[PDB]
Parts: structure tokens; C-alpha cells; sequence
DNA sequence: GATCTGGCCTGTCTTACACAGTGATACAGC
DNA sequence: GCTGTATCACTGTGTAAGACAGGCCAGATC
């Protein structure tokens, strides 16, 4: 319950909701400007660091080897825990194309705390998804192996009823699973028999064989319901298995952010319970190796504004620390596009 | 008594309201008995025949991805994108018709135009041959439109030639008689953001793009004059200034070292090689070195990379034309030259690195210097008044008279000559038969000035160089090889059209920031049409 | 303790951005 | 003498972002 008024460096520019924030070594990066790359940072990724409240968004280099992407605005970002790295798939292009591919993003380097970067793309071969924005991807274990567990958002109207007066128009995706493996990036979906509807803009949680999904929209219903789905999956050396289960007590709160500020034991942060009414509280999620719930914090203070603004955004930081983003009115002397806060939970 | 079409343009034409024009017309019929102007709804009536949405008409083959439907009006601009809570925030408005059934008023409306071409020709008017409709595009933000900023962009078209291939050539049915005018480019589409807020910009400019891409491989059939015709489109999107041009074809920002959006050189070395380039840009080499830039196929470091991939660091969307324009080459120029004269004021070839205070003095001193002789008014930013009256040989002659030494006479006097010796073959709307002789002579024409500047003024020019400069030594004679006239391929009229939207704007709306960039949009189609402009000049009939 | 580079800041240089439109008067035909 | 155009003298400032080059400087390095 640690709230915290931010000021920004010379570009606050480079800020856009639906950003990433990558947490590597401590370290904090920032990718998913908002235009195409400028060329005073031509990566268009950033060491974020963060003195006394006041932030400097230096750029970062790659390496020798990497190749130069895009900066997507609604990504699916994991952590690959195993060297240290983070897979980037989706999101939405400047030219609002939907990308489809796959980011190994990786540190190459660091010499006296210069950093240098190292992304690959690896493409997926077989039972890809449809490229889509909004969707959620976890790595999970199993029996000295791991996957990537993969679910969907929302997308574009497919390529027949793509008519010019819907042309930006969007559905929810197919409520499939998708198994990843990335020692050759195969891909198999999966139907499963107890999810129905299409589900964007959600929380997942991978406890380390199994991953739990709270939250998200339901677009096609228009509706955000309060079901959490707990999904076990394990792989022998033949196909694998997957399994869905229904656990009641969840919560009704779309695009929520997540953070982990203790071990077996998460944080998600305000979100929008309705589409008039955001989430205003705030909730720790003690988890578990079999069975976990869901429980309040001490309803952590805001301000004028954030309780006066339509809107937020932001991401977690990595190490227990969420960012905050505020539109401001625009009727008032000149306000700035954007103000900017800390929550700090200890 | 009077056509209903006859008043209605007027009631477009003078700008009049919804409600002043029911005065003048209770008025009129109460004095003299006999109505002569028609009443509103009777008015209302006959607007709908000239609106987009009227006629039937059918695609060969039916178009992939676009609605077959032919009874569409206004549709929303923002292409049924959902704008919720939970979603990126858009606010901007837009508005727009579809892109087959604005070409279908378009050519509609040019029907005894094109009939009379037809019969002016010797040709059949029972004719349905494979019409060719060469259509320009255009696109600016005029921004800073609000009243007592907000930034608005309009995408807009030109009909400008129509050509039938009858027997074993082609003969121009019709041409457009003045191109780069305010009153013959229609208005598509229009949008209230930022001409540089990408995100939205792309957002609403997707379809309009998708359309065309899709209307380059059918043809049209549509009941012309009795029987039907058949058109095929050719598209040349040129009304882009060189920021557009700049960032939507995917290019660095307009500082960038690689100037040209036609080859690909930069200015430590432009400066040195003068004209020996050509056109090495085009959109489809673009896309593909966007996409060696995001695969990174070798691994190389990043300046050598922007080497090889020459400054693109973004992927296209909108096809262009590799094209100068007209307007703002000319603009440029002028601003330049009008900065040398400020510089020479001050003959610092005698003395280098000189303070920035003397520099405001030699501003001051040509600006009522240029007041005392030709009463030139004082500005800033550069219009097209200004633009005019600066490439004058008197005030050339005038400055002169005030700067001292004897050199700097003929090094400008000479320069001028040249310059505007240079000057109307691309200003000209066809100079390939206006002015042709200066047309062959323009290698010599140009290169005197190149060498004049490499050798009499390499004091700045001998290391960085403008941008539109290059343009007009490099390119002019290649581009009226390629497409011929430069000045009709001018976005003059689409920026002419701004004053229009501010007029319509504070005359005409309704007070709800939805319906008033419908009306606008239904106005400024109701003006621009040759089937009112036909009465317009029934006074000089 | 010398001696280095990249970090930041100026600091110029490039493209865009509002002049068109109104009463009065004056000439050219008619 | 009448009318239809053609001038005519008025009006309004310096921004807004963004690329590229040196100058400096300041802690990192040998
Ligand atoms: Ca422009
Ligand atoms: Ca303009
Ligand atoms: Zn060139």
C-alpha cells in the first residue's frame, strides 16, 4: 500500500498503453514505443532505470546477431527461467497487423553495466494459432522437461469476412490450447471440453506444473466474468496430456496486472470490473503446490486523479513493483499526455 | 421557375445555412408572387441523385474483400474498430464514403463531359470500349483548426484523365482543364488526429488502402449514356508533401543523411556528384529491404546495416509514386534563397563564424530593405504570396544594390537568370509543349548552376546540401520522361482545400462532433462536382 | 595519478505549420 | 450611361519535432 507520484525524463513520447516491461538482472527494459523506431534509439527497447523518482530511458544495442523487431503493443511475454531469458509472441504492429512470430529475447552482454541484447526469431512450425493480441502464454514444467502453454485472446475477422466497413473489426479467438515446444518450436493445439467461450486480456499464473487463469473479457458475450480456471498439463515421452478444471471463488476483473512479491505467492493490482466501474481494490493471491485462493490487501491509497481518471495502464516492474500510467485531463492548462506512478506493496 | 439543381448550386456554391436560405426564399415568393427559388425539401431531394449511393453499377470480377452491396451512403470511419474500455483508447472522429462508390459519382457526374469528348473526338457516342481512368490521390494534415489545437487530415482524390484504346491507339476523352485547383478534388475521407500519430492514422487509412489494392485487378460496368461502359483504373497517389512521403513509404525522418525518397545518396556525398542519379526507389525494393532489415540475414552491426538497407527502418503501407511536388519544391527554394540573401547581407565569405546577434540585424535590414523597394510584407512562415513575389529579378537587383562588393553582383544576378530559367518546366502544368525548348535545355540549364555553386559558393556548399535542391537537379529531367508533366502532379488543390473545411466547419454542422464531420464531408461533396460547376459558369457561356 | 570515451547538452538544420477575402474603387468594354 | 470584372489596401509570430556534430566532462580505466 505504497503509492508514489513519478516524473519523467526528456521523452515521454516513447509511452503508450499496452507497453512491456522486461526485468532482466534487476535491470528494467522497456519495449513497445509508441511509432516506429526513431534514430536517436534504433532498437526501439530501453534501459528503464528508475533514480528518485525520476526515470532516464536510455536506448540499448544489440548484438552482432540479432534480428530487429517491431514494437508490438499487446504482446504475450514469459519468463524463460532456464540461461535467463523472455519469449515475446503476438501483439499488434504500428501498422495494427497482427504479428505471429516468436522473440527469444536474451542478454548477449553487459560490460560495466552496459547492456547488449540478443533476440532471435524463432518461427513456429505446424499448428500455429492465428496471429492474435490480447492472449497469455506460460512456461510450464514437468518430469525434468517444460512447454509452453498458450491461450487465446481476441483477433481480426477472418480472411472471407474481412468486408471494408469491418475491416477493424475484431472476434474472440477460438477457446483452444496451444502447446508450444521450442527446442524445435513445434506446435500442437489442442480442444478442450470445459472452456466455451473466448476469452481476452486475462491473468495467467504458472505454478511450475500447472497454470491457473483468472480474469479477461469475453467479447463475443461482452461480458468479464469471475471464472478461474485451474489447467494441469504433464508430458510423457509419447503425446502429452492436458486437463481443465473449474474452481469457483474467482474474480470479475479484466486486464489486472501481475506481479510476484513472495514465492508461491502473487499480487494482481487494479484492473476494470465493469465497463463503467474499474477495479479499485487490490488483491494478493496466495498460491499453492495443489490448492490455492484469492485474498484482499489493505486497499492501498490512490489520488485526485487516479481516482478521477476513466482509464490506467502499466506493467510490473519485475521485482515487486508495479508502473502506472495516467491520461490527465486535457481541458486544464496544457496538462501533459501522460502521468506516471509507482505501488509499492514490501 | 428554376431546376432544383440550379439551386442547389447556389445554396452550395455562396454558403448559405440550413435556415437563411428559407428566408430568401419566403421572401422572394412572398414580393413577386411565382416561386423562384425551390424549397428546402424539394432541394433535399435532389441532393441525393449527386451524393455517392444512387446508381447501379457491377464489378468484373465481383471485388474480393468488399462489400457487393450498392446502396451504401456515409459510412463511420473508423471501420467498425471497437473503441472500448479494456482496449487501446482511440477519441478521433472520421468519417468517409466507401472507395467504388465515390469513383462511381466521379464519373457519373463527368457524363455530358465525357459524351461531349467523345462527340469533340469523332468517335461513336454509342461506344463501350475499355475505358483507362487515371486517378490522383492526396493526403495532408492541416492541422490547427479549432475556434473560441486539434489537427485534422483529409485523404482526397483527382480525376484526371479518361482514355479509350480505340482501334490501334489511344485518344484523351477527356482531361482535366485545370489540375491543381481547390474544386476538383474530392473529398474521401477525414479524420481529426495527428498527421504523425501513426497508430490512428494507419488505423483509418487501411481500408481506403485495402480498396485500391483490390480495384487494380476488375473493371467496372455501368450504365453510360444508354448502354453500358467499361473502365479499368490506374492510381498515381502523389499530393504528398515530403514528411508524408517521408514516413508512410517508411523512411528515416526528414534529417536523415539519405535525402532523396526517389534514389538513395547522401549529402557528403550529393554535394560532390550533382546529377548522374535516377529513380532507385520504388514501394515493392521498399517492403523488401523493410523486410532484410527485420530478418538481419548477415548479422552486422547496426550502422552498416542502415548502409545496406540505405535508411528504411520501417515497414510501408501506402503505395506512392516516387514524385516531387510542385508546391513546397518551389516554396523551399524560395525560403533558401531568401536565406542567402539574409547571409549575404553579411558577405561572410570575407568573414567566417560570424555572432548570433549581427544576424538578426541582416534579417532586419532585408526585411526593410525589401519594404523600402517592394514593399514585401513582414512575415515569417513562407506562403504562397510570398513565395511568388521573392523570385523577383528586381528585388534580386534591389539587394544587390545594397550589398558592397562588385563579385556578389554578378554571382547572383546570374544565379537568378538561371533559376528562372529553370523554374516553369516543372512549374508548368504540361511543359513538355509549353515551354520545350528550355525543357532540352535543362542539363546545361542545371549544371551551369551546380558548377557555380561548387566553385563561387563552396563556402557552404561544398559538404551538406538541402534536400528539395537535390531534387530539382537530380530528378526533373527523368520524371518528365516517366510521367511527363510535374505541376498537375501537385497537391495545390488539396492544399488549397483547407479554408474550405474551416468555412464549412463554423457554417455548417450540427453540433454533436459526429454529425459535424458528416456534414462537412457531404458539403464539400456537393461542391466539388462538375454537375454545378457546368451552372457556375453559365455567366460565361 | 594520466587519459579516455560515451552521455548529455547544446546547437544548428531540415521539413512542415496560418493570406485569403471584404467593401470600395477603377477601368474596359457594351 | 450601364455593367462586369480587376485590383487594392488592408490585415497576422516565430513554432514543432526530429536528425547529426562537436564540446565538454566525469567517472572508468591502466
Ligand atoms: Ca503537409
Ligand atoms: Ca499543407
Ligand atoms: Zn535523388
Amino acid at each position: 500500500m505504497s503509492l508514489q507520484m513519478v516524473t519523467v525524463g526528456h521523452n515521454i513520447a516513447l509511452i503508450q498503453p499496452g507497453f512491456s516491461l522486461m526485468n532482466f538482472d534487476g535491470q528494467v527494459f522497456f519495449f513497445g514505443q509508441k511509432g516506429w523506431p526513431k534514430r536517436s534509439c534504433p532498437t526501439g527497447v530501453f534501459h528503464f532505470d528508475i533514480k528518485q523518482n525520476h526515470l532516464k530511458l536510455k536506448p540499448a544495442i544489440f548484438s552482432k546477431d540479432s534480428c530487429y523487431l517491431p514494437p508490438l503493443r499487446y504482446p504475450a511475454t514469459c519468463s524463460y527461467k532456464g540461461k535467463h531469458q523472455y519469449i515475446i509472441h503476438g501483439g499488434k504492429t504500428p501498422n495494427n497487423e497482427l504479428s505471429d512470430k516468436i522473440y527469444i529475447m536474451s542478454v548477449a552482454c553487459k560490460n560495466n553495466k552496459k547492456v547488449t541484447f540478443r533476440c532471435t526469431e524463432k518461427d513456429l512450425v505446424g499448428d500455429v494459432p492465428e496471429p492474435r493480441y490480447g492472449h497469455s502464454i506460460d512456461v510450464v514444467y514437468s518430469r525434468g522437461k517444460s512447454m509452453g502453454v498458450l491461450f487465446g485472446g481476441r483477433s481480426y475477422m477472418p480472411s472471407t469476412q474481412r468486408t471494408t466497413e469491418k475491416w477493424n473489426s475484431v472476434a474472440d479467438c477460438l477457446p483452444h490450447v496451444f502447446l508450444i515446444d521450442f527446442e524445435f518450436g513445434c506446435a500442437t493445439s489442442y480442444i478442450l471440453p470445459e472452456l466455451q467461450d473466448g476469452l481476452s486480456f486475462h491473468v495467467s499464473i504458472a505454478r511450475n506444473d500447472t497454470v491457473y487463469i483468472l480474469g479477461g473479457h469475453s467479447l463475443a458475450s461482452n461480458i468479464r466474468p469471475a471464472n478461474l480456471y485451474r489447467i494441469r498439463v504433464d508430458l510423457p515421452l509419447g503425446t502429452p496430456a492436458v486437463n481443465c478444471t473449474v474452481l469457483p471463488g474467482g474474480i470479475s476483473v479484466s486486464s489486472a496486472i501481475l506481479t510476484q512479491t513472495n514465492n508461491d505467492e502473487f499480487v494482481i493490482v487494479g484492473g476494470y470490473q465493469l465497463e463503467n466501474q474499474k477495479r479499485m481494490v487490490c488483491s494478493l493471491v496466495s498460491l499453492g503446490d495443489n490448492t490455492i485462493e484469492i485474498s484482499e490487501m489493505e486497499t492501498p491509497d490512490w489520488t485526485s486523479d487516479i481516482k478521477h481518471s476513466k482509464i490506467w495502464f502499466g506493467s510490473n516492474m519485475g521485482n515487486g513493483t508495479i508502473f502506472l500510467g495516467i491520461p490527465g485531463d486535457n481541458k486544464q492548462a496544457m496538462s501533459e499526455a501522460f502521468y506516471f506512478y509507482t505501488l509499492r506493496c514490501s | 421557375g428554376l431546376q432544383p439543381a440550379v439551386c442547389l448550386a447556389i445554396r452550395v456554391n455562396t454558403f448559405l445555412s440550413c435556415s437563411q436560405y428559407h428566408k430568401m426564399y419566403r421572401t422572394v415568393k412572398a414580393i413577386t408572387g411565382r416561386q423562384i427559388f425551390q424549397p428546402l425539401h424539394a432541394l433535399r431531394n435532389a441532393e441525393k441523385v449527386l451524393l455517392p449511393g444512387y446508381h447501379p453499377f457491377e464489378w468484373q470480377p465481383p471485388l474480393k474483400n468488399v462489400s457487393s452491396r450498392t446502396d451504401v451512403g456515409i459510412i463511420d470511419g473508423l471501420s467498425g474498430l471497437a473503441s472500448s474500455v479494456d482496449e487501446y483508447p482511440v477519441d478521433t472522429i472520421a468519417k468517409r464514403f466507401r472507395y467504388d462508390s465515390a469513383l462511381v459519382s466521379a464519373l457519373m457526374d463527368m457524363e455530358e463531359d465525357i459524351l461531349e469528348g467523345m462527340r469533340s473526338q469523332d468517335l461513336d457516342d454509342y461506344l463501350n470500349g475499355p475505358f483507362t481512368v487515371v486517378v490522383k490521390e492526396s493526403c495532408d494534415g492541416m492541422g490547427d483548426v479549432s475556434e473560441k489545437p486539434e489537427k485534422a487530415v483529409r485523404f482526397s482524390f483527382t480525376v484526371m484523365r479518361i482514355t479509350i484504346e480505340h482501334g490501334s491507339q489511344n485518344v484523351k476523352v477527356f482531361e482535366e482543364p485545370k489540375p491543381n485547383s481547390e474544386l476538383c478534388c474530392k473529398p474521401l475521407c477525414l479524420m481529426l488526429a495527428d498527421e504523425s500519430d501513426h497508430e490512428t492514422l494507419t488505423a483509418i487509412l487501411s481500408p481506403l488502402i485495402a480498396e485500391r489494392e483490390a480495384m487494380k485487378s476488375s473493371e467496372l460496368t455501368l450504365e453510360m449514356g444508354g448502354i453500358p461502359r467499361t473502365f479499368k483504373f490506374i492510381f498515381r497517389g502523389t499530393g504528398y508533401d515530403e514528411k508524408l512521403v517521408r514516413e508512410v513509404e517508411g523512411l528515416e525522418a526528414s534529417g536523415s543523411v539519405y535525402i532523396c525518397t526517389l534514389c538513395d545518396t547522401t549529402r557528403l556525398e550529393a554535394s560532390q556528384n550533382l546529377v548522374f542519379h535516377s529513380i532507385t526507389r520504388s514501394h515493392a525494393e521498399n517492403l523488401q529491404r523493410y523486410e532484410v532489415w527485420r530478418s538481419n540475414p548477415y548479422h552486422e552491426s547496426v550502422e552498416e546495416l542502415r548502409d545496406r538497407v540505405k535508411g528504411v527502418s520501417a515497414k510501408p503501407f501506402i503505395e506512392t509514386v516516387p514524385s516531387i511536388d510542385a508546391l513546397h519544391c518551389d516554396i523551399g527554394n524560395a525560403a533558401e534563397f531568401y536565406k542567402i540573401f539574409q547571409l549575404e547581407i553579411g558577405e561572410v565569405y570575407k568573414h567566417p563564424n560570424a555572432s548570433k546577434e549581427e544576424r538578426k540585424r541582416w534579417q532586419a535590414t532585408l526585411d526593410k530593405h525589401l519594404r523600402k523597394r517592394m514593399n514585401l510584407k513582414p512575415i515569417m512562415r513562407m506562403n504562397g504570396n510570398f513565395a511568388r513575389k521573392l523570385m523577383t529579378q528586381e528585388t534580386v537587383d534591389a539587394v544587390c544594390e545594397l550589398i558592397p562588393s562588385e563579385e556578389r553582383h554578378e554571382a547572383l544576378r546570374e544565379l537568378m537568370d538561371l533559376y528562372l530559367k529553370m523554374k516553369p518546366v516543372w512549374r508548368s502544368s504540361c511543359p513538355a509543349k509549353e515551354c520545350p525548348e528550355s525543357l532540352c535545355q535543362y542539363s546545361f540549364n542545371s549544371q551551369r548552376f551546380a558548377e557555380l555553386l561548387s566553385t563561387k559558393f563552396k563556402y557552404r556548399y561544398e559538404g551538406k546540401i538541402t534536400n528539395y535542391f537535390h531534387k530539382t537537379l537530380a530528378h526533373v529531367p527523368e520524371i518528365i520522361e516517366r510521367d511527363g508533366s510535374i505541376g498537375a502532379w501537385a497537391s495545390e488543390g488539396n492544399e488549397s482545400g483547407n479554408k474550405l473545411f474551416r468555412r464549412f466547419r463554423k457554417m455548417n454542422a450540427r453540433q454533436s462532433k459526429c454529425y459535424e464531420m458528416e456534414d462537412v464531408l457531404k458539403h464539400h461533396w456537393l461542391y466539388t462536382s462538375k454537375y454545378l460547376q457546368k451552372f457556375m459558369n453559365a455567366h460565361n457561356a
